[PDB]
RNA sequence: UAGCGCCGGCCAACUCCGUGCCAGCAGCCGCGGUAAUACGGAGGGCGCGAGCGUUACCCGGAUUCACUGGGCGUAAAGGGCGUGUAGGCGGCCUGGGGCGUCCCAUGUGAAAGACCACGGCUCAACCGUGGGGGAGCGUGGGAUACGCUCAGGCUAGACG
RNA sequence: CCUGGUCCACCCGUGACGCUGAGGCGCGAAAGCGUGGGGAGCAAACCGGAUUAGAUACCCGGGUAGUCCACGCCCUAAACGAUGCGCGCUAGGUCUCUGGGUCUCCUGGGGGCCGAAGCUAACGCGUUAAGCGCGCCGCCUGGGGAGUACGGCCGCAAGG
């Protein structure tokens, strides 16, 4: 099993004759602080089911982060629409350096000293995706030398 | 046409983005030792003169990853990223002790000095600096 | 100056028992013991999920509220770390330690760290001779940390260095009771002290 | 197995109403039409059959894909002589991505077969009757061939990824391996066992199909001669 | 000797009464129209502590002048269109020079301060001793790939 | 009749002569202005009739500038593809205009539609990029105040 945090559960609306009727969103990532991360989107009728419908999904998209002792092999850039996430290798006794979104997505990814910035458009969900596709497109020597 | 080396790079780069088998750029001595360390530093297989309706060429033979399971077949890039420094508008060289590390040492920067073509690695062994003329990884 | 009023509230809202007496920590009549919940009207109420900041805030009093120590002695001491090498966590934790108010509790000279405040500031404490009334000497390896012979025969620290005869102190602390001196052998490994506290947050705390 | 008068049977079709990724199996233009590399066929037939062979022994499934009227009634007798699940009819959505609730409406079925086999109440209203009678008969049109399937394929097997190409989509989702008979309207890099061929005429449809249900029946426990086909 | 700010969200800390779009609060969104955790008091609580708050100003957050590091179809943003001056910029091959560029050796880069170690005032603030540099410019020597200049070719750009 | 741009085929001539472009200079729809013509239709202003609470409008009957010509001014626009120019690279289907071929079709150059990859906040763009790149220019930096004021240059004035 892994260790699992909500870091968004907002509210939203939709309108029809009577007025506005309700529906509830939950950013959730989940991981094993051991390299191991996902992220899941999960939207319903009340905040516990959103809660844990956005579980399944981040069980159903995982990603694998080539952790060396704790910090992120390269530097990476990556863009997702107008949102930018800047991660950065940093040495031991660093800490994570991040706001509360990307904090927690490498936090229970096992990523204990890490340089971060975030760039553009702020907003959660959008930030989160940078941040995931980021991981994902982590590499290391080995990875390199088997490609080239 | 402007710029040789950037127009160059950037044949390549449409190139593997579509994942040609080759792609030719327009054939100059820099551009052999620039392909040269390309080659050898194995972002392409290799390359070749060739000849195209009496006009020389360089035939360069690009280089991927595996075929990969999932929605998206389309294979990992071997160049990742390929781009320009120093240009004609803006110049840029740098002395020994500011070479750049190309993404923590998994990539290159190739180099012009005056001892030839370079990489970031090679330019710090032979204690030399040049013009930044790109990075790759 | 200090902190210097009623201390069982400290461990109340910290969740945890911090050893801010000596003695009653011990005994069934300590107040955690009794009341695990916050100090005041609210405490019994059903507690609401605190946020990323209310966290770290309350970490960082956590192991404050263990030295006795105002914010600006902990910031400055803590802005140090930030800035000499290696591992920020453990060396705040060291230097925190190297206290003579503290290294004459972490020996048993007191029973609580508020007495060794009142036994250092009350000259009743020695580093390698020389009389020290400072609360913030930083102790360095080496130093041989006493009681001075002019108040050697005082109640207070016969009878504390009594229950002292064969107990544990800290590897890096040695221990001649009866002759009442001791000993710093070094500045601990995060191992060494178990201090009820999560360190890596307090640096985060301070990143906002 | 493999063969060669497959010349006499299909070759290619479609002009410019191609798909340029099909091109590095074209041989030329000619009839007005893209015409297939037949040697480029055998090349694909080795390493797909190979997969179909290796995954005979195994004992493990395969979905069959082929609904365009060309290729009805010519999956539906392959798929069940090789013992294995087909689609004749529609292609429902979410048949592999949400299979638990899709079959969930074979459990109707099967439930419906014991019902209407005596008795269980015949006390039910004549109009009842007409209802679940006609549900079996609307059930049974199209479910026959997936009601096999009572687990995720470990491959399946296309005739027009192009036509098809909902199963396809599924099929990646669920990371299976996707095999086909395609011919130059489809989308080559889409499909993981490639059989270049003409998707539409009966003919190289019988001759792909069957040999490669005989593949399978070979390495899966016996062999057999040969199958029905219209003329 | 213990004081001062805060407890609607940001942002750490909540209840009762009094008031009734009044009196008042306010950095921003906003509070007050008879059950206000947002006003006034009290109890309780949170934060610092011989201090705590406020006003003003400087950098930060502001990748919101964007060199690092932004933009211009519809959000702010292509000149109404040409033609052309200065300027910026420029194809393929070979040699001379070595201007930009890179390296080496040397001079200068004061002291205090910054930093690292140590040591003196019981510590610290403060202060002492030593250590490590840098750009940048002067000089000598070297390098010649790229940009420069000069010279000699080419025909893929351009013109006829 | 006089005159400009532009495409094609031959691959004959020159040998980088190129690209862009602050200022400058020219061109610049309508309306508008000056002097002189011209004035059939139309028609700001204006008159009358209807409508209406009113009708300084919409509808109907009349009607002057002007609309036309020459010369000289004005220089604005939803002057729009709301998209600066040039060059190179990155799937295809189809419709059309116009050259040339070996006339199924192949090749150039323009005009539309749908679409690969990619881009985009989305809408949509997509070899006529809003894609991947280089060069130079113009432009943006919260709404209003305001395209205003002051200064300055231009114009007969309007006004730019
Ligand atoms: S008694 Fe329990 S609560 Fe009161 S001080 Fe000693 S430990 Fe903390
Ligand atoms: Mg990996
Ligand atoms: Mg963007
Ligand atoms: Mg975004
Ligand atoms: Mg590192
Ligand atoms: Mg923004
Ligand atoms: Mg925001
Ligand atoms: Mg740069
Ligand atoms: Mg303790
Ligand atoms: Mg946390
Ligand atoms: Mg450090
Ligand atoms: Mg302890
Ligand atoms: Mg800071
Ligand atoms: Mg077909
Ligand atoms: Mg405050
Ligand atoms: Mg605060
Ligand atoms: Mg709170
Ligand atoms: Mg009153
Ligand atoms: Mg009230
Ligand atoms: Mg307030
Ligand atoms: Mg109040
Ligand atoms: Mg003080
Ligand atoms: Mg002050
Ligand atoms: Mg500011
Ligand atoms: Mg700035
Ligand atoms: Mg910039
Ligand atoms: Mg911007
Ligand atoms: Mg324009
Ligand atoms: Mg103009
Ligand atoms: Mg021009
Ligand atoms: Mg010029
Ligand atoms: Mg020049
Ligand atoms: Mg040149
Ligand atoms: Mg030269
Ligand atoms: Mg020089
Ligand atoms: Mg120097
Ligand atoms: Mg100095
Ligand atoms: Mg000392
Ligand atoms: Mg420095
Ligand atoms: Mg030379
Ligand atoms: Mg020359
Ligand atoms: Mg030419
Ligand atoms: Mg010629
Ligand atoms: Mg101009
Ligand atoms: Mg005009
Ligand atoms: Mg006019
Ligand atoms: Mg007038
Ligand atoms: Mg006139
Ligand atoms: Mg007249
Ligand atoms: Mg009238
Ligand atoms: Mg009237
Ligand atoms: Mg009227
Ligand atoms: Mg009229
Ligand atoms: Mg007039
Ligand atoms: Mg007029
Ligand atoms: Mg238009
Ligand atoms: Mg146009
Ligand atoms: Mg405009
Ligand atoms: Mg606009
Ligand atoms: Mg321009
Ligand atoms: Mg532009
Ligand atoms: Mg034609
Ligand atoms: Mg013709
Ligand atoms: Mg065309
Ligand atoms: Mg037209
Ligand atoms: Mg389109
Ligand atoms: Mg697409
Ligand atoms: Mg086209
Ligand atoms: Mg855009
Ligand atoms: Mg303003
Ligand atoms: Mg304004
Ligand atoms: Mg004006
Ligand atoms: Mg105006
Ligand atoms: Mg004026």
């Amino acid at each position: 099993d892994f260790e699992e945090k909500m870091i968004l559960i907002r509210r939203t609306a939709r309108m029809q004759a009577g007025g506005r009727r309700f529906r509830f969103g939950a950013l959730v990532v989940v991981g094993d602080r051991q390299g191991r991360v996902g992220l899941g989107f999960g939207k319903a009728p009340e905040v516990p089911l959103a809660v844990q419908k956005a579980g399944y999904y981040a069980r159903r998209n995982m990603v694998e982060v080539p952790l060396q002792n704790g910090t992120i092999p390269h530097e990476i850039e990556v863009e997702f629409g107008a949102s930018k996430i800047v991660l950065k290798p940093a040495a031991p006794g660093t800490g994570v350096i991040a706001g509360a979104v990307p904090r927690a997505i490498l936090e229970l990814a096992g990523v204990t000293d890490i340089l971060t910035k975030e760039l553009g458009s702020r907003n959660p969900i959008n930030i989160a995706y940078a941040t995931m596709e980021a991981l994902r497109q982590l590499r290391t020597k080995a990875d390199v030398e088997r490609l080239r | 046409l402007t710029d040789p080396i950037a127009d160059m790079l950037t044949r390549i780069r449409n190139a593997t983005r579509v994942y040609k088998e080759s792609t030719d750029v327009p054939a100059s001595r820099f551009k052999e030792e620039i392909l040269r360390i390309l080659a050898r530093e194995g972002f392409i297989k290799g390359y070749e003169r060739v000849d195209v309706d009496g006009k020389p060429y360089l035939r360069v033979y690009l280089k991927y990853g595996p075929r990969r399971q999932g929605p998206d077949p389309r294979p990992e890039q071997v160049i990742h990223h390929i781009r320009r420094i120093s240009k004609p508008g803006r110049r840029v060289y740098v002395g020994v002790k500011e070479i750049p590390r190309v993404r923590r040492g998994l990539g290159i920067a190739i180099l012009s000095t005056s001892k030839g073509v370079l990489t970031d690695r090679e330019a710090r062994k032979l204690g030399v600096g040049g013009e930044l003329i790109c990075e790759v990884w | 100056g200090r902190y210097i009023g009623p201390v069982c509230r400290l461990c109340r809202r910290e969740g945890v028992k911090l050893y801010l007496k000596g003695e009653r920590c011990y005994s069934p009549k300590c107040a955690m013991e009794r009341r695990p919940y916050p100090p005041g009207q609210h405490g019994q109420k059903r507690a609401r999920r605190p946020s990323d900041y209310a966290v770290r805030l309350r970490e960082k009093q956590k192991l404050r509220r263990i030295y006795g120590i105002s914010e600006r002695q902990f910031r400055n001491l803590f802005e140090e770390a930030s800035k000499k090498k290696g591992v920020t966590g453990s060396v705040f934790l060291g230097l925190l330690e190297s206290r003579l108010d503290n290294v004459v509790y972490r020996l048993g000279f007191a029973v609580s760290r508020r007495q060794a405040r009142q036994l250092v500031r009350h000259g009743h404490i020695t580093v390698n001779g020389r009389r020290v009334d400072l609360p913030s000497y930083r102790v360095r390896p080496g130093d041989e940390i006493a009681v001075a012979e002019k108040s050697r025969n005082l109640e207070l620290i016969r009878q504390n260095l009594e229950a002292m005869k064969g107990r544990k102190v800290g590897p890096w602390l040695s221990l001649d009771v009866e002759g009442m001196k001791g000993k710093f052998l070094r500045l601990p490994d995060r191992e060494d002290l178990a201090l009820p506290v999560n360190e890596q947050l307090v640096i985060e705390f301070y990143s906002r | 197995v493999k063969e060669l008068l497959e010349a006499g049977v299909h070759f290619g079709h479609e002009r410019k109403r191609w798909n340029p990724k099909f091109a590095r199996y074209i041989y030329a233009e000619r009839n007005g039409i893209h015409i297939i590399d037949l040697q480029k066929t055998m090349e694909e037939l080795e390493r797909t059959f190979r997969f179909i062979e290796d995954l005979a022994m195994r004992g493990g499934t395969i979905l069959f894909v082929g609904t365009k009227k060309q290729a009805q009634d010519i999956v539906r007798m392959e798929a069940e002589r090789a013992g294995m699940p087909y689609v004749n009819q529609r292609w429902l959505g979410g048949m592999l991505t949400n299979f638990k609730t899709i079959s969930q409406r074979v459990h109707r079925l099967e439930e419906l077969e014991a019902l209407f086999a005596s008795p269980e109440i015949e006390e039910r209203p004549k109009k009842e009757q007409v209802r679940l009678k006609h549900e079996l008969e609307r059930l049974q049109k199209y479910l026959s061939g997936f009601r096999l399937l009572k687990r995720l394929p470990d491959a399946i097997f296309v005739v027009d990824p192009t036509k098809e190409a909902i199963a396809v989509r599924e099929a990646r989702k669920l990371f299976i391996p996707v095999i086909a008979l395609a011919d130059t309207d489809s989308d080559p890099d889409l499909v993981d066992y490639i059989i270049p061929g003409n998707d539409d005429a009966i003919r190289s449809i019988q001759l792909i199909l069957s040999r490669a249900v005989d593949l399978i029946i070979q390495a899966r426990g016996g062999v057999v001669e040969p199958s029905p086909s219209y003329a």
